[PDB]
RNA sequence: AAACUCAGUUGACACAAAAUAGACUACGAAAGUGGCUUUAACAUAUCUGAACACACAAUAGCUAAGACCCAAACUGGGAUUAGAUACCCCACUAUGCUUAGCCCUAAACCUCAACAGUUAAUCAACAAAACUGCUCGCCAGAACACUACGAGCCACAGCUUAAAACUCAAA
């Protein structure tokens, strides 16, 4: 009938749906180094997810991980391990 | 409850398993895992000695063995949870789906539901 | 043979153009007022950038330049809002003057 | 293809036999599951 | 107790400004909630006043980030009144 | 080597030393800033009691004591006294959101000793205990 | 199922070690368990310091115990670990691997919440 | 980002029971809130204990006096600086959204 | 003021409670549920369906046996006040905790019943937009009255069901 009328299609533009840093990956209780990523380093205690810009099921997953790793004697409890302290930052949170 | 040696549903027709491990057999066997799986070898042991079809699960005679592999599991549970409120009312609840399951069988196909009756030892008690 | 509606949407630079973000087009400063300089690039609104600190004067009503579109439209909604709130302007960065 | 590759694997479970030779291995042995996440999500395994 | 000392909620003052020290240091608890947090503490907060300060705090926060995101969206139209006198 | 916040690791080879003296060895000047009373004890490295000095041991009482003036007299005189049984740099670690938080630092200082740390051992339940119920005035 | 024990055991010389380890893995196969894999992940200090058996301990050996076990042995080899006297605190978990990765497209957004109060002017 | 406010207050359609409880209305306003309203004491107390031990004379306390007066300067000097440069402004920030208001209703 | 001569650091140490996550909004029929691990486990392939039965039902409370850090009705002391049987401070008990039974009430409220559907021609006001079909429950001026009587119940100063008389032109 008429070329020039549009076609039904989706988005063709449509940018990709932003991922999690961990989208993906395997949270462990045993990733203490990853755990550490996700508490504060001077109180220990877990930030939110508009700090550390994760998905639901993934910082629920790093919640759990770092309590069970905190109860299982994996993960200090009071503060982020100084051995992890120097780690790739992934958290939106300025001290000073 | 079957033997804890059974297999599983889903490798019990896996071709070749009588020519594996022991080791293999007792990771596959229901000793290995929850009882989800020796529940789903009960189930399917009524659908065979029961139904007409083993193999249709949307008929009210698999529904009522199913519910009441549920029932059986839910009495098992309370007879060492007693204060388990939530389980007592799943089970109570159970009990009424499967009278109601059963008066709609046999108000339908009375030779089945003589059969379900006899297989699953269950009484069909008119209500008061 | 008379074009209609259709054709000429389909053919048209702005319909050509995808998404109108990080698209490099030519604007042209219709109006300036202090260093603000409203600039028309063939979209339905003018988008306002700033005179740059560099080559300042060489920007005067007329002058051709080259902007990144960031959106055709400045449209949002806002908590309770019925309908998007619009400033009825583009968003832009004037890249410097199109020689 | 499970238990084919169950059966694989079992060849490798600690039995009472290989029970000493085992227990002394992972004793010389070290596995490390710490792993960093950077903000592009890309691991970054530590260096032994 | 049982963890090591020092180490936790621990700054360094730089060349003795210990006020800037102190100052990081609040800044640290407060972002981090503990200030707030022992504050409310001191009393016991029954659970219902509990979950009404939450539920009042959560939408005072919703509210002020709409209200923020509005600001900041209108800022670019404060300026100079391009059309003046007519 | 650039200046952190971060404190030095027990064990981790470190080049800062304070009178010629690791961190871990620097004496540690423990503050309470309670309700209404400051006080003030500087220990040792291995705990041993050098100074004490509280808001109401300076004479101060009732409501004057829960005051910044009289945390910085307590910070004051606990200064003293640790300089004169040898104390130069400390740790700081308080204890306590009271008025005298941080006048007893202020006082700790002007007393003459220097702080190298500031160390908030504030105890912050994880729940555990019931305090007691609010007030209605 | 397959149950991971996480094993942190009192730091000792390595023939203890090996005996506790040999114990522990001969607890778990009279229980009735498969061991599949043991691993060591190396002895650390302990994030904070653990008092187990009228002891106070910094340090101890990370071990993990990969194995198949009935679902009644966990309880029973629980308060063997618990009874045993080498072992800081040990913990049996459900194997991670077991637990499968559901796919995640992408973080979707919420849009701003619409129609929650009608549109008459107050 | 703005916490999600789908599925949140009590209406119909909506199964579970509410998370937020407003009191008010959650719709932005056509304005903002209004602005919100001892200085040197350490050198007074410097002033002061020097006086306490020298029995007030003021002679022999002159640097410490010095100081005190001159702080105080400084504090009404910036008081005033302080008040010249408060004079975005809430008046300046309310007439923008007078001019973008919130329509809440249809028109 | 009264109170205690107990207070600070360090180390050992719960049958109590469960920071941060949580700016998540999930699970459960509701009450409820936010430390960790494991086991068991989240009824119904059609919906509605109890004053007509079965099973639950926060807090408080009763009975008996334990625990007791802290909190805490009552009580005692200090203070305030014209008084202060309160508000404020201190001490401490029942009680909050575990076990086995009871008790069966909440502003038990999201005051918005279950199921299916619609967004079209709006809609007393406010609140959380307006409705359609179907089903059960409930209501018919206020107060008397979460009352009396009767009945049932492990309840004995109780709970559930629940009136009438007199009164008023209002509520
Ligand atoms: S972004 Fe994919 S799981 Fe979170
Ligand atoms: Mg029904
Ligand atoms: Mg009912
Ligand atoms: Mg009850
Ligand atoms: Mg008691
Ligand atoms: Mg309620
Ligand atoms: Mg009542
Ligand atoms: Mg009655
Ligand atoms: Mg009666």
């Amino acid at each position: 009938s008429n070329e020039d009328l549009p076609i039904s299609m989706e988005n063709p533009y449509k940018e990709p749906l932003k991922k999690c840093i961990l989208c993906g990956k395997h949270v462990d209780y045993k990733n203490v180094q990853l755990l550490s990523q996700f508490v504060s380093p001077f109180t220990g205690c877990i930030y939110g997810r508009h700090i550390t810009g994760l998905c639901g099921k993934k910082q629920k997953e790093i919640t759990k991980a770092i309590k069970r790793a905190q109860i299982m004697g994996f993960m200090p409890v009071t503060y982020k391990d100084p051995a992890y302290l120097k780690d790739p930052k992934v958290c939106n949170i300025r001290y000073r | 409850d079957p033997p804890p040696s059974t297999l599983l549903k889903d490798y019990q027709n896996v071709p070749g398993i009588e020519k594996v491990d022991d080791v293999v057999k007792r990771l596959l066997s229901l000793e290995m895992a929850n009882k989800k799986e020796m529940l789903k070898i009960k189930q399917e042991q009524f659908m065979k000695k029961i139904v007409a079809n083993p193999e249709d699960t949307r008929s009210l005679e698999a529904r009522i063995i199913a519910l009441s592999v549920k029932i059986r599991s839910y009495e098992e549970h309370l007879e060492k949870h007693r204060k388990d409120k939530a389980h007592k009312r799943y089970l109570l609840m159970s009990i009424d789906q499967r009278k109601k399951m059963l008066k709609n069988l046999r108000n339908t196909n009375y030779d089945v539901f003589e059969k379900i009756c006899w297989g699953l030892g269950i009484e069909y008690t008119f209500p008061p | 043979n008379v074009e209609s509606f259709a054709s000429m949407l389909r053919h048209s630079p702005l319909t050509q153009m995808g998404p109108a973000k990080d698209k490099l087009v030519i604007g042209r400063i219709f109006h300036i007022v202090e260093n603000d300089l409203y600039i028309d690039f063939g979209g339905k609104f003018h988008c306002v950038c700033r005179r740059p600190e560099v080559d300042g004067e060489k920007y005067q009503k007329g002058t051709r330049v080259r902007l990144r579109l960031l959106d055709l439209e400045l449209t949002s909604r806002f908590l309770g809002a019925t309908t998007d709130t619009t400033v009825l302007e583009a968003n832009a960065v004037l890249l410097g003057i199109q020689e | 293809r499970e238990v084919l590759q169950l059966q694989e694997e079992v060849k490798n479970f600690i039995t009472r036999e290989n029970l000493e030779a085992r227990v002394e291995a992972a004793l010389d042995s070290r596995k490390n599951y710490n792993w960093a996440i950077t903000r592009e999500g890309l691991v970054v395994r530590p260096q032994r | 107790a049982k963890h090591l000392k020092f180490i936790a909620r621990t700054v360094m003052v730089q060349e003795g400004n210990v006020e800037s020290a102190y100052r990081t240091l609040n800044r640290i608890l407060t972002m981090d909630g503990l200030i707030e947090d022992i504050k409310h503490r001191r009393y016991y907060e029954k659970p219902c006043r509990r979950r009404q300060r939450e539920s009042y705090e959560r939408c005072r926060r919703i509210y002020n980030m709409e209200m923020a995101r509005k600001i900041n969206f209108l800022m670019r139209k404060n300026r100079a009144d391009p059309w003046q006198g007519c | 080597t650039k200046f952190s916040i971060y404190p030095p690791i027990p064990g981790e080879e470190s080049s800062l030393r304070w009178a010629g003296k690791k961190f871990e060895e620097i004496p540690i000047a423990h503050i309470k800033a309670s309700h209404n009373n400051t006080q003030i004890q500087v220990v040792s490295a291995s705990n041993e009691p050098l100074a004490f000095a509280s808001c109401g041991t300076e004479g101060f009482r009732n409501a004057k004591k829960g005051t910044g003036i009289a945390a910085q007299t307590a910070g004051i005189a606990a200064a003293a006294r640790a300089k004169q049984k040898g104390v130069i740099h400390i740790r700081v670690v308080v204890k306590g959101l009271g008025p005298g938080r941080l006048s007893a630092m202020h006082g700790l200082i002007m007393g003459g000793l220097e702080v190298i740390s500031i160390t908030d051992n504030t105890p912050i339940p994880h729940n555990g205990c019931r305090p007691r119920k609010a007030r209605k005035l | 199922p397959r149950y991971e024990l996480a094993l942190i055991l009192k730091a000792m010389q390595r023939p203890e070690t090996a005996a506790t380890l040999k114990r522990t893995i001969e607890a778990l196969m009279d229980r009735g368990a498969i061991v599949r894999d043991l691993e060591n992940l190396g002895e650390r200090a302990l994030p904070y310091r653990i008092s187990a058996h009228s002891q106070q301990h910094n340090r101890g050996g990370y071990f993990l115990v990969d194995f198949y076990a009935p679902t009644a042995a966990v309880e029973s080899m629980v308060e063997h670990l618990s009874r045993d006297i080498d072992v800081i605190r040990g913990n049996i978990v459900k194997h991670p691997l077991t637990q499968e990765l559901k796919e995640c497209e992408g973080i979707v957004p919420v849009p701003l919440a619409e129609k929650l109060y009608s549109t008459k002017k107050r | 980002a703005t916490p999600s406010l789908r599925g949140r207050l009590a209406r119909f359609g909506n199964p579970r029971k509410p998370v937020l409880k407003p009191n008010k209305p959650l719709i932005l306003a056509n304005r903002v809130g209004e602005r919100r309203r001892a200085t040197c004491i350490t050198e007074m107390s410097v002033m002061m204990a020097c006086w306490k031990q020298n029995e007030f004379r003021d002679d022999a306390c002159r640097k410490e006096i010095q100081g005190f007066l001159d702080c105080a300067a400084r504090a009404q000097e910036a008081r005033k600086m302080r008040s010249i440069q408060e004079t975005l402004l809430p008046n300046k920030l309310n007439k923008l959204l007078q001019r973008f208001p919130n329509k809440p209703y249809l028109s």
